[PDB]
């Protein structure tokens, strides 16, 4: 189960 | 970072979000925060793209020991290497928490301010759920769920169905939902109620606008699809 | 970590390199190096491969930070933060330099063991003379070499051609003549004479050796086809 | 040009 990625700016 | 200018730290912190350097980006983002003035949108990005970065890399490190550690109780240092681990991530969910206590949530007036912060204290507080075994799991787990909800609130009356920020909270609350409340049901139901609701306003956006929101909803689907 | 077992510091450099936690099995096998046993064919590349992890991850940082730093020259931040990651690049070579010197190398006696720590020395030399500008890049360049020249004349005349360890240390010795001597006459003749003498050697491996060795060589090959 | 990965173990 994905959460919101902060991944990128 | 007391001696460096606020704008020399955001700066930095870009610098180091491009060099993939999130331990630095972070430290960066707490000394801009320490400066005492509000964070705007793009800055507001940075801290929680920094600290998410950290603690996804020691929740990743965590399960990992953790697993190793179940497959050994089927020596101590599969347990002592762990704790230290489990140890430094709540010490940066803490550090985070400090942060939005200290005090940008106070001061956060706006809707995409205040729902975005509170969002970030469910998330961390998520965090420290996820290691939590003892007396205190259901206070954490009642701390995450209750900034969730006060940010679930300001959204629904401040901003529109389609809005990222409402959106990506909705799916974080419905993982939390999910994963930590045991509320399967729960979970479903939010992730549904939130994608149809912003389909239903999709037809308002500009292209830009509806390339942001789809996305999101594709990830609340992608859950969905994995529940049901 | 002089309180801890070293027994300990292997099996939780060994976990550490699961959760790929590469700083903390670098600080790990830092731990094992000092109490002053040497290492065996195993916990010499546990050392190896925790150290290359760190400095590579700043490596690719300080490339990222040079390249930005050269389009601005054609605020102070870009060079000073560049700056900071160089620093700390230095500070891990030379830490792993330290721990060749005191006193890794002088107790090495079996080719195998001294010329992988030999190897290490012109390694962490020439990343040293990546970033080296001043009045010592030329000293620190000649380091380097002196390191490998020295693992090549043992490994020539203690390992076979395909010995993997021979194999390695041939491919990062054309590397720096290459990358940093500026000779790529000499880096194309020695990766060309490695691959046609392991090719010759091949017939008496075993299949798993075989392997080992095949892909080293394919890495040489790599290398040939950029060159040429 | 490539050095000798040391990836893993
Ligand atoms: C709280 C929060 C909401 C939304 C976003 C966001 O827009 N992230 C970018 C993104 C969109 N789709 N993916 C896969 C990433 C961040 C934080
Ligand atoms: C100095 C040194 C020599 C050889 C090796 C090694 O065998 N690494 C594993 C490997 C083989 N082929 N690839 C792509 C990786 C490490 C260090
Ligand atoms: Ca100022
Ligand atoms: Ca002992
Ligand atoms: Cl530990
Ligand atoms: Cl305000
Ligand atoms: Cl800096
Ligand atoms: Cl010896």
């Amino acid at each position: 189960a994905g959460s919101i990625p902060g991944r990128r700016s | 970072m007391g001696s460096m200018e606020r704008a020399s730290l955001i700066q930095k912190a870009k610098l180091a979000e491009q060099a993939e350097r999130y331990e630095d980006m972070a430290a960066f983002m707490k000394g801009a925060v320490e400066k005492g003035e509000e964070l705007s949108c793009e800055e507001r990005n940075l801290l929680s793209v920094a600290y998410k970065n950290v603690v996804g890399g020691q929740r990743a490190a965590w399960r990992v020991l953790s697993s190793i550690e179940q497959k050994s109780n089927e020596g101590p240092e599969v347990r002592e290497y762990r704790e230290k681990v489990e140890t430094e991530l709540q010490g940066v969910c803490d550090t985070v928490l400090g942060l939005l206590d200290s005090h940008l949530i106070k001061e956060a007036g706006d809707a995409e301010s205040r729902v975005f912060y509170l969002k970030m204290k469910g998330d961390y507080y998520r965090y420290l759920a996820e290691v939590a075994t003892g007396d205190d799991k259901k206070r954490i787990i009642d701390s995450a769920r209750s900034a969730y909800q006060e940010a679930m609130d300001i959204s629904k009356k401040e901003m529109p169905p389609t809005n990222p920020i409402r959106l990506g909270l909705a799916l974080n609350f419905s993982v939390f939902h999910y994963e930590i409340a045991n509320s399967p049901e729960e979970a479903i139901s939010l992730a549904k109620t939130t994608f149809d609701e912003a389909m239903a306003d999709l037809h308002t956006l500009s292209e830009d606008s509806y390339k942001d929101s789809t996305l999101i909803m594709q990830l609340l689907r992608d859950n969905l699809t994995l529940w049901t």
